[PDB]
């Protein structure tokens, strides 16, 4: 039983019709100051996997060893490590889902919310989340804590169901997610303008995208907005 | 909330961010913390919105009122109005409320009311949760009787600062200018003071 | 300790064709023990129904109270209430006490004397309204008689098939709640004539 | 709790009483009366907290008799009922609350007919064949339920009662000792005072 | 949960309800609570429904295992010692369980056996257990006489449950009934109270209260 | 509850769900949260629902007093004050979270008003459970100038991502506007996008099914 | 303090019919007023004609599943691929639940299938492993409003033959597969209006001695 | 509590127990016996919590009866006494403590003599001519602090002890069913079967 | 508690306060923050004096042993061996470690290692009750490469303003230079930097 402290918010993520895409900003929060600007939130397992995680920086940094531990370990008397006996989502998903459980259910938590984005072997798309408490589930899009309540609603437009994956393209895709990035920034309060975006296309291999900001943000109407309700100067 | 105000040559100038946050939601990101109680006498709010709000809808009525039987208040006066109303009610009430005004024999004034309901006549203060990490900055940076683009100036890193830092403060910079000249009302984008 | 759920008891009404009914329990218990199996929740007032679900003592006490305003509300009006009136006098009655109500989920039903219109509609304990053209359901056992509802239930039924329906989903409804049965009524109302039946139920 | 029952018969309502008092760790008094008189033809019974008990009781006793000089005349069980659970469901939402459970028994001279009201400190009031307050209703309830019927004389009722008491010296924790029984009927109210061995 | 066990001329009698609940809400007018340790004994169950259905199971294996190793039919005295023991084992672990071992033995003749999770293990002639306990006790109690015929004794049982089912909001369903003999127990049906109620009442004139 | 307000260019629109609930159950599959507080001054309302109804009507039965004592058209920033300052005087007890808009003659309005009585301005404005994600798609979409059917749609879309992704949030979509010269429009149930399927077989019971003790007529005329 | 425990909504239904038997649940995952997912099944076919479902906390859903699934393993390699009984499985089934009696898999848990008389069958449990074998059971979120209804449908409770004065009972002619699919159907519609967690999509699972079928259909998403 | 007393006369103790076994509302059983022999001339009465009192007295009662098989003698009370204080002493202080109260009452066949121990769960052990555990103790130690003498006769004992019964049912609140007599002396221990009357 | 550590042209600057609390009184006054776990890797300590000295002396443990089998540690490795420590018991410690170090092919580094135990590797970082003041000062006055001079000044004007807001600070302001050159102390006293 323990206590997030210095913590990373959002991921959001949906797939499209070639693969998926997946972004979180770049803060480490601590409480309400925004002490740490340069957190990547987004780690990649190989180069048909990405893991975002969000909650505690210092579980994240720990289930981030796990991580390269594992790829160094599948590499071990594999040699097609790097071919059909590499490591898939599902195999990394399986086994942090596992890692979370197991903790929760010893009393001592990650405390984290998590989201493997990647493409299958066989070229599936693969999208899915665990918690702290070991809970898991899939839908065409996922999100961590705010941005499952801004982020879904606007992403699940773009993809309602299934059969809307395959009519969704990469440029609507990753429109609609650095759109959502943008609505977080101007809602959550512990987030930051600086972000990072993963493409994880069947054909095109894994892009990965640092430094992005959040453009475009209108601001101008907030000239004629003054005092709150009777104040006209 | 990151608010403060200062004296000048001129006068005085108040500012604050404009966001007002429901835990970790930011329920309005274009709030107007900047509040007319009389025509050259103003005030910052930080604390509780309706408790703020409510505090300076009564002292607003009675500076109107002052003014109808006596004439013209003074800063100092409006400063006991809310000293009077966050001290006598300080057990229900949240609020950090500065005040500046400007008159024509003193020029420039401010007042600050911190949440034990005391009263502090200072050159400039900051208040709300992001005032705490420009507490270095500005007491380096502040002179007394700047010129009004100096003064604008120093507002504007120090909040631009004190929004970087809170997660409880960002939106907009908003300004007001107070001098024998009139009222001014200034406003400065993220683009703006975030590249300072 | 949840005052609602001391006595138990549940209350359900239903529109038919040209029709309204409205049925309850009579059990009264105390927590697990039963006291009383001939404690109605349905009064009247003129041709309008109350059903009073909840804190036995403060259902007494609300038919005590609709009795006495219905009553001096004749007297100046010279016409008996109707049901959407009574409605909104029940919720102003209820929201009197906001911060301290009566601790009962009220149910109103009957035809408007005037427009031959069915009416029913329900209450929580603060007075919100609730006026459906279908079911109101309200008790103990309301989630039961939700779903018995919103299975059972259709449109026009005859005042003969309405009380079939609205037995069945009482019934059924009460037999999954510990804290309702003992026996039950049903009233069933057209613009000209009641009927009152008893119906026979488990006892356990 | 205390041991409070009634019973209502073919003519007559009887009412049980136990008439230990214990405080903590002695018994007190082994002969207390947990009962008072409202009118000639109409009895209560009364079972709670240390005060409030009597308190209420000669309330309550009070303002009936006070009727009865101002009108000339005995309201009926029914009313003496009503005006009973008025003053509790008052009572729940006051200050300090009366916490006191009673049994209303009285004889209906005008419908010729024995009466049983019972009523909790919240005001809530049932009428019934036989009744109880405190965990008595839990080892008398399903004896009546099976060994009651209303055309019963006050005699096969009193025997019904002993059956009742027996089971309860039997199965109940606390020694009452024993109860007092009273009969309310067309000619009033009567003390069975050979009932220690009825 | 009303479930009571008597000793009589004839042996003995158990007769149970069949409602499981959770808080207000009726789980089960179904439930089997009394649980077949083997031809010759019987358990009842009351408190928790898992610690009760779970825990005599395993007494009925760890009977056989006795019966096995020592050639000879375990005795009621020492079937209620395994359980008790086991159950205060868990002492203070949160187990809640009221049951009764009923049994026959030729050495001992018709034994009851009150065992709880308490602790407590209790030998005695009349049991009743249960949220309904005191509604049946009420009953059997005053109708009780060592010189009932196996079919009287048979008959105030199925009637002193189905008192508490009425009663009792916690009990209901149906009423089961058993009969001891040293030959073993005799299974003595299924009883809906739904109409076993209406039956007794008109019948017997009882439950006169109620409106039929 | 999902509740919205959108300011246009000549005038305010309002939007809501119908939605209520107690826990998980829903209590009303189609109540109305728009409020008239005169003519042309409507409020939505979020929180508890006979709050936001009963403080709706008093200060509604005021303004309607305070505008024949005047003789003039009720403001919007009239029925700001005096609901705000009777939220304050109950320290949040009463569970009101309402969105209060309307043209008057001084312009159109938007406002709104929190249980604890501080208030709001603005051009685009959501309250509620599905609070979130109504504000996810007014940040989406609004923008400076919209027409009255821009408005319409903006407001009517707000409401729907509340319905499909909040679970206290469902039903129909009621919309009022409030166009600066016009009589305001209130769209009860302007969109019902969740109609019931056709359940698969009719429960109509055979007549005699049910089990009856007695019977009788009652009597209602005095 | 950290709650190692969390709710997910959902709720299931299992129903036997003669010769065959079937168990549905709604396909929504919920977290408060979030919903996690639209489609995520939550009913499994374990093998050996065994379908089988717990409900409640996910996590401890899927754990107990997948230790039961490997206990259908392992019991194949100990007993030379003999066919795990329905009963047998009911019994191991609470095992693995008591085995945690102290820290309990909340879920309530259904397994369906045919008996070894070839006829339908349906098993529940207890968060802690009490079981009974039953005609037809809910279980989950809404429950308490598809229970009753079963007991009228399935078992005819309260129903009784016309004019015979409430004497005889109405007869237990048993339900075939299209028939119960129906009860199945009406149960979620009716359950998804009234109950905020469920909704968007039904699965079910035929069992019959031919194996195991699915059937899909969705449900309202508000 | 439940009644545990024990009184020491000239060449004997005499150990009285409650029979009632009450359990929450209802009382279950009104024939219980309270008490284990440890050996020929050695009983010990109990009285605490549910499962620790039979639990403690049966393990209590192995281990004695071990010793007297092991070495072919009978321990002396004082002896018996002292490896139960030390039972409990070590029970206080483990993780799940016995709450088991106990009198012990045996007959010295060396210095032939009875002899009385009162020991608490704590493993606090005093010898007395008579004592009692729970409240029992608080209104009999008065009447034997009053009547009682060193060389009573068992039958004046067994006269003081009806008194001490009397008072009690007199004046605690709870019914005990009455109380289960034993003797312990040079010819060993038996139980006076009548004294329901006696 | 006021810490920092900067980095710059020729290596690494520590800078702490001298002032140990035990509620408002001030149990030590010229406290060293400063401490040394190798030759040139040092940190500054804030939180619980017993868990961060506990701490210390174990890390330096370490790294002597690691040295004798493997050589000198570099300051990413002492920097692993605190975070190692602090995150594995961050259920009994309270302990905001700040790690700087030496090298001769990175120059100068810095580790920052905050409550939860996590690392972060940055140009400079400030910690301590003190550091919240400071964070808009340092942010708008840190330079990357600055001279000896312009970081010894940076981080005596930086920690004369925390000390001046926090009372938890205060004391002399003592400094540790690290460079090829070698290491030096340095120390300031009230009555240098209270006048800047
Ligand atoms: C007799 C009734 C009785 O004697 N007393 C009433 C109290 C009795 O303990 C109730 C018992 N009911 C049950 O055993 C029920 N099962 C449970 O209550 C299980 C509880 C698990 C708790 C852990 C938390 C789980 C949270 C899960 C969230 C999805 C029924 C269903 O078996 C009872 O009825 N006893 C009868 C015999
Ligand atoms: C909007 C939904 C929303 O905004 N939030 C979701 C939760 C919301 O509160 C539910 C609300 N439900 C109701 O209003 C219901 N009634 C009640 O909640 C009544 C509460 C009464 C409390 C009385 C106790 C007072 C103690 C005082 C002590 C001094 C239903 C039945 O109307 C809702 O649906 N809100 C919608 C509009």
């Amino acid at each position: 039983t323990q206590q997030p402290i210095v913590t990373g918010t959002s991921v959001i993520s949906m797939k499209y019709d070639n693969g998926v895409i997946i972004a979180a900003d770049n803060l480490g929060s601590y409480g309400s100051l925004l002490r740490f600007n340069g957190v990547e939130r987004l780690i990649p397992v190989g180069d048909n996997t990405v893991v975002g995680i969000s909650g505690d920086i210092s579980d994240m940094q720990h289930i981030e060893r796990l991580l390269k531990d594992l790829v160094t370990e599948n590499a071990y008397d594999n040699p097609l490590a790097d071919a059909e006996e590499a490591l898939e989502p599902s195999y990394i998903f399986e086994y942090l889902a596992t890692v979370m459980y197991q903790r929760r259910s010893k009393m001592n938590p990650l405390w984290n919310a998590i989201i493997v984005a990647g493409v299958q072997s066989n070229g599936d798309q693969f999208l899915r989340y665990v918690n702290l408490l070991g809970v898991t589930y899939s839908s065409p899009t996922l999100a961590t804590g705010f941005g499952a309540h801004m982020a879904n609603p606007l992403l699940r437009k773009v993809v309602d169901r299934e059969s809307d994956i395959p009519k969704t393209t990469v440029q609507v895709a990753e429109e609609a997610i650095v759109n959502a990035m943008r609505v977080l920034y101007y809602r959550d309060a512990r987030s930051s303008r600086n972000f990072s975006l993963a493409i994880i296309d069947k054909n095109t291999g894994l892009t990965f995208k640092k430094n992005l900001q959040v453009e475009n943000m209108k601001w101008d109407f907030a000239k004629d907005i003054k005092g709150y309700g009777t104040q006209k100067i | 909330t990151s608010i403060m105000a200062v004296t000048f040559k001129d006068g005085v100038i108040l500012g604050a961010d404009s966001r007002t946050t429901t835990g970790a939601y930011i329920a309005n990101r274009v709030t107007d913390k900047l509040t007319r109680v009389h025509d050259k006498i103003w005030c910052c709010r930080s604390g509780s919105a309706a408790d703020t709000q409510a505090i300076a809808d009564i002292v607003q009525y009675h500076l109107e009122l002052y003014t109808s039987q006596y004439g013209t208040p003074s800063t100092e006066t409006a400063a006991s109005v809310f000293k009077e109303l966050c001290y006598e009610n300080k057990d229900n009430l949240t609020a950090g409320i500065i005040v500046a005004g400007y008159d024509d024999k003193n020029k420039g004034e401010v007042y600050t009311i911190p949440l034990g309901g005391s009263v502090h006549k200072l050159p400039y203060a900051i208040a709300g949760s992001g005032s705490t990490f420009i507490y270095g900055y500005c007491d380096k940076n502040f002179r007394e009787n700047m010129s009004k683009e100096e003064t604008v100036d120093f507002i504007k890193h120090s909040l631009s600062q004190a929004i970087k830092w809170d997660g409880s403060s960002g939106g907009v910079i908003r300004m007001v200018v107070l001098t024998a000249a009139g009222v001014e009302r200034l406003i400065f984008y993220p683009d703006e003071y975030e590249q300072l | 300790s949840d005052p609602s759920s001391i006595n138990g008891g549940i209350v359900v009404a239903m529109t038919g064709k040209d029709c309204v009914a409205i049925a309850c329990d009579l059990r009264l218990g105390s927590q697990s023990l039963g006291v009383s199996n001939k404690f109605e929740k349905i009064f009247h007032y003129g041709h309008v129904f109350l059903g009073i679900t909840g804190l036995a003592t403060d259902v007494t006490t609300l038919n005590e109270m609709f009795r006495y305003k219905t009553n001096l509300y004749k007297l100046k009006e010279e016409r008996a209430i109707e049901p959407e009136t009574f409605t909104q006098l029940v919720s102003s009655s209820l929201y009197e006490r906001r911060f301290g109500p009566y601790f009962v989920g009220p149910v109103v039903a009957g035809i408007n004397s005037k427009s031959g219109k069915p009416f029913i509609a329900g209450f929580d304990l603060i007075g919100c309204i609730d006026e459906a053209k279908d079911f109101i359901v309200s008790g103990t056992a309301s989630d039961q008689l939700f779903g018995m509802c919103e299975s059972l239930y259709e449109p026009n039924l005859e005042p003969e098939d309405l009380f079939e329906t609205i037995s069945q989903a009482l019934l059924n409804a009460a037999d999954r709640d510990a804290l309702s049965g003992w026996g039950a009524v049903v009233y069933i109302i057209k613009k000209d004539e009641v009927v009152k039946r008893y119906l026979k139920m488990r006892q356990d | 709790m205390d041991i409070i029952l009634g019973i209502r018969v073919q003519d007559s309502v009887i009412l049980a009483s136990s008439k230990a008092v214990t405080r903590g760790i002695s018994v007190l008094k082994d002969s207390d009366d947990k009962t008072r008189q409202l009118s000639p033809h109409t009895l209560m019974s009364f079972a709670g907290e240390a005060g409030d008990t009597v308190q209420f009781a000669e309330y309550i006793q009070a303002n009936i008799q006070l009727y009865s000089i101002r009108e000339d005349y005995e309201l009926s069980p029914q009313a003496v009922s009503s005006f009973v659970r008025q003053e509790l469901a008052k009572s729940i939402r006051s200050r300090r609350p009366y916490q006191v459970n009673v049994l209303i028994g009285g004889y209906d001279k005008k419908k010729n007919k024995p009466e049983l009201y019972q009523i909790d400190y919240l005001g809530t009031k049932v009428e019934l064949p036989y009744g109880a307050h405190g965990y008595s209703g839990f080892y008398t309830f399903s004896l009546l339920d099976h060994h009651y019927r209303p055309d019963m004389t006050t005699e096969e009722g009193l025997d019904l009662l002993k059956l009742c008491v027996q089971e309860l010296e039997k199965r109940m924790p606390m020694d009452f000792k024993g109860v007092i029984v009273k009969i309310v009927d067309k000619d009033g109210i009567r003390q069975v005072d050979d009932f220690q061995a009825q | 949960t009303t479930t009571l066990a008597f000793r009589f001329q004839g042996g003995i009698i158990v007769a149970v309800d069949s409602r499981a609940t959770a808080g207000n809400w009726v789980a089960s007018q179904t439930v089997k609570k009394v649980i077949e340790i083997n031809p010759f004994l019987l358990g009842t169950m009351a408190g928790g429904a898992a610690d009760c259905q779970f825990w005599e199971t395993w007494l009925g294996s760890q009977c056989r295992l006795h019966e096995l190793r020592e050639k000879e039919r375990i005795s009621v005295a020492a079937a209620s010692k395994i359980l008790s023991n086991l159950v205060y084992q868990y002492k203070g672990a949160g187990l809640s369980m009221g049951t009764m071992i009923c049994g026959y033995t030729r050495k001992e003749g018709p034994t009851i056996y009150y065992v709880d999770s308490d602790g407590t293990r209790l030998k005695g002639d009349i049991f009743c257990v249960g949220s309904g306990q005191t509604f049946a006790y009420g009953v059997l109690d005053s109708n009780y006489k060592w010189d009932l015929s196996v079919e009287d004794a048979l008959y105030l049982g199925k009637r002193s449950i189905l008192a508490a089912a009425h009663r009792d909001a916690y009990s209901g369903g149906s009423v089961n009934l058993y009969h001891v003999t040293e030959d073993g127990w005799i299974y003595h049906g299924n009883h809906d109270v739904g109409e076993l109620f209406w039956k007794v009442k008109e019948e017997e004139g009882s439950f006169n209260n109620v409106i039929g | 509850t999902t509740i919205v307000g959108v300011k246009f260019n000549n005038g305010v629109v309002i939007a809501a769900d119908t939605r209520s609930t107690q826990g998980p159950i829903v209590a009303d599959k189609n109540c109305a949260k728009l409020h008239r507080i005169s003519p042309k001054i409507w409020c939505a309302g979020a929180g508890t629902a006979a709050d936001t109804e009963a403080v709706t009507q008093l200060i509604g039965s005021n303004i309607e007093l305070h505008s024949l004592y005047t003789s003039r058209e009720p403001r919007v920033v009239s029925a700001l004050q005096m609901l705000k300052q009777h939220l304050f005087k109950y320290q949040g007890h009463i569970g009101a979270y309402l969105i209060v808009a309307g043209v008057d003659p001084t312009g159109s309005h938007l406002f709104s008003i929190h249980a604890h009585g501080s208030t709001d301005v603005g051009y685009y404005l959501s309250l509620g459970s599905g609070s979130l994600a109504a504000m996810a798609v007014l940040e989406s979409h609004w923008k400076q100038d919209l027409t009255k059917e821009e408005a319409i749609k903006l407001a009517s879309d707000a409401i729907q991502a509340g319905i499909w992704n909040d679970l206290g949030s469902g039903s129909n979509v009621d919309v009022c506007v409030m166009e600066i010269g016009k009589d305001a429009e209130y769209l009860r149930n302007y969109l019902t996008p969740n109609v019931r399927e056709e359940k698969q077989k009719s429960y109509k019971f055979p007549r005699g099914t049910t089990a009856v003790l007695k019977e009788s007529i009652v009597n209602i005329c005095d | 303090q950290f709650n190692p425990y969390g709710d997910n909504g959902g709720t299931i239904l299992g129903i036997a019919g003669e010769d065959f038997a079937v168990l549905a649940g709604d396909t929504r995952n919920i977290t408060d007023y979030s919903i996690n997912s639209r489609y995520e099944p939550k009913v499994f076919d374990c093998g050996d004609n065994i379908v089988m479902s717990a409900n409640g906390f996910a996590a401890d859903g899927d754990a107990l599943v997948k230790r039961f699934k490997n206990s259908v393993k392992w019991y194949h390699f100990d007993h030379n691929d003999k066919k795990l009984s329905i009963n047998s499985a009911a019994r191991n089934i609470q095992h693995l639940l008591y085995g945690k009696r102290f820290f309990p898999y909340y879920v309530h848990t259904i397994i369906a299938g045919l008996d070894e008389d070839g006829k339908g069958a349906v098993y529940s449990f207890d968060p802690v492993g009490s079981y009974e074998r039953e005609q037809c059971r809910a279980g989950g979120a809404a429950a308490s409003l598809i229970m009753p209804f079963l007991d009228n449908q399935v078992n005819f409770k309260n129903q009784y033959e016309p004019g015979t004065n409430g004497k005889v009972k109405k007869p237990l002619k048993y339900l075939s597969v299209e028939e119960v699919i129906k009860l199945v159907r009406d149960s979620f519609t009716s359950a998804t209006e009234r109950h905020i967690q469920v909704g968007d999509g039904l699965e079910i699972l035929i069992v019959t001695k031919d194996g195991v079928r699915k059937e899909f259909y969705e449900l309202k998403r508000d």
